[PDB]
C-alpha cells in the first residue's frame, strides 16, 4: 500500500 | 532546475492539507487517546506521501529508496508538523485543529507524557528561534531528504532543498554570520526532533504489542518498516 | 566571554592524546576483536573526560549536567574520532595507529559488519567534503554539547562552539552562501554519526548479554547510563 | 568513577 501509493 | 525561490514555492503548494478529527465525546483513556492518535496519523500519513511525491525529483529516485526514505523519517515528519502546528501555542499539542491536547492529558497514557514534554520542549524552542513557515517547509523536507543513479539523484535533492533553507534565511537581511548561526540552530533543533521520534517509534511499539491499541493498514505496514529492514 | 578564533585554539590543546592498542599476536575472533574494541573504549573514555572538562564553561555546569551530557554522547564522540582519524584511509578504520582495521574485518563479529559500513559511509562523505582539522575540533564539542542556570550556561557553551565552527568556515573565504552550504552539509552528517552511534550502542548491548565481552569499571557505568535514565 | 573523574 505504501508501495501502490508510490507507484500509483 | 529549479531556483531555490522557485522550489519553496513548489514545497507550499505540496503542503498536505489540515487533517479534521475531534476529541471523543467521551473523556480520553489510555485505549481512545491511542485510538484518536492511530486515526489521525494514519490519515496524515496518506497525506505525506501525496507531499513527498510533489517534491521535484522524488518520484525519480529509486522506488525502492522513496520507500526506505518515507519509512525511516515518518514519525519524525509528523512530530515536526505537530511542532509547527502547536509553535504559538504553549502548552499544548496541536495535533489537529480540533484536537488540542494540554501537556497534562499526557497522563492519561502511560510513558507518552516524557515524550510529550520533549516535544513542547522542542517546539519552545522553534518559538524562541521563530521558525518562518518558509523555512519549516524545508526543514521538513530536509528531514525527508537526509534521511548509485538514485544516491546521486537523492543527493542534487537534498542540496536543493538546502539551498532553499539557506535563501529563505538570507531573505531576512540579517548579517552573513547571523545568518549561519539561525541555519545552525534550526539544523542542530532538528536531532532533537530525531530523538523524539525514536522514543515516540518506541512507545508506540509497546502499545501496539501490550495490545492497548490496534495498528493496521498502512501506519502498520510504515511502523513495521519491512522494506527498510531488509 | 572569549572570542571564536580563542576557543578554537583551546579545543586544540584540549584535543586528548592517541591511545595505542595493537592488534593481539592471535588472529581475531568475535571474542578478542570485541576485547581489544572495550580495552581501546576505556582508556578512551577516561581521556574524553578530561577533554570534556577542559572545554571553557564545561565544569561550571551543574555536575548532574556533566553526567548525562557525558552519558549520553560518548559513543558518538567516539565515533567522530574514528571517522577522523580514518578520513584519509578508505577502506580502513583506524582505530588506533597500530590498530587499523580493514572493512572485510567486520565478518568476525556478528552483526558489525553493517555499522561499519554505516561508519565508512559518513566517513567517506567527511571526506569529499574536505573536512578540516579545526573543523572537526568544533563538531566534536558540538556532539557533546547539542545532546534553569545549569540549561542557561549549556546554551550558551553551545552557541560559543557554534560560533567558533562559523568562525573557522568563515577563514576559507569562499562566498556566504558557499559558507551556508558547507555548515549545512557537516551539521547534516551528524545525524548520521549519531544513528551509527545508536546501531553501535544497541550491538555492543547485545554483545554484553549475549556474554560475548565482559564490560567493567567505566565502560559499563557510561553504557548503563544510570544518571541519564534517571 | 564517571562522577569521580568529573568532581575529582
Ligand atoms: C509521543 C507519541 C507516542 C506514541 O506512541 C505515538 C505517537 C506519539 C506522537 C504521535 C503523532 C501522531 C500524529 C502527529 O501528527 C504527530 C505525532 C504518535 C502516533 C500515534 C499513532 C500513529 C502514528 C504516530
Ligand atoms: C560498531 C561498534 C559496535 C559495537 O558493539 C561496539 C563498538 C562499535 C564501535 C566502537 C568504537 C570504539 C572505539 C572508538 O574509538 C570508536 C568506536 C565500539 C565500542 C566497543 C567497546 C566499548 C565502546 C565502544
Amino acid at each position: 500500500s505504501l508501495i501502490d501509493l508510490l507507484a500509483d | 532546475a529549479l531556483s531555490p525561490e522557485q522550489l519553496v514555492l513548489t514545497l507550499l503548494e505540496a503542503e498536505p492539507p489540515h487533517v479534521l478529527i475531534s476529541r471523543p465525546s467521551a473523556p480520553f483513556t489510555e485505549a481512545s487517546m491511542m485510538m484518536s492518535l492511530t486515526k489521525l496519523a494514519d490519515k496524515e500519513l496518506v497525506h505525506m506521501i501525496s507531499w513527498a511525491k510533489k517534491i521535484p525529483g522524488f518520484v525519480e529516485l529509486s522506488l525502492f529508496d522513496q520507500v526506505r526514505l518515507l519509512e525511516s523519517c515518518w514519525m519524525e515528519v509528523l512530530m515536526m508538523g505537530l511542532m509547527w502546528r502547536s509553535i504559538d501555542h504553549p502548552g499544548k499539542l496541536i495535533f489537529a485543529p480540533d484536537l488540542v491536547l494540554d501537556r497534562d492529558e499526557g497522563k492519561c497514557v502511560e510513558g507518552i507524557l516524557e515524550i510529550f514534554d520533549m516535544l513542547l520542549a522542542t517546539t519552545s524552542r522553534f518559538r524562541e528561534l521563530k521558525l518562518q513557515h518558509k523555512e519549516y517547509l524545508c526543514v521538513k523536507a530536509m528531514i525527508l531528504l537526509n534521511s548509485a543513479d538514485s544516491s546521486r539523484k537523492l543527493a542534487h535533492l537534498l542540496n536543493a532543498v538546502t539551498d532553499a533553507l539557506v535563501w529563505v534565511i538570507a531573505k531576512s537581511g540579517i548579517s552573513s554570520q547571523q545568518q549561519s548561526m539561525r541555519l545552525a540552530n534550526l539544523l542542530m533543533l532538528l536531532s532533537h526532533v530525531r530523538h523524539a521520534s525514536n522514543k515516540g517509534m518506541e512507545h508506540l511499539l509497546n502499545m501496539k504489542c501490550k495490545n492497548v491499541v490496534p495498528v493496521y493498514d498502512l501506519l502498520l505496514e510504515m511502523l513495521n518498516a519491512h522494506v527498510l529492514r531488509g
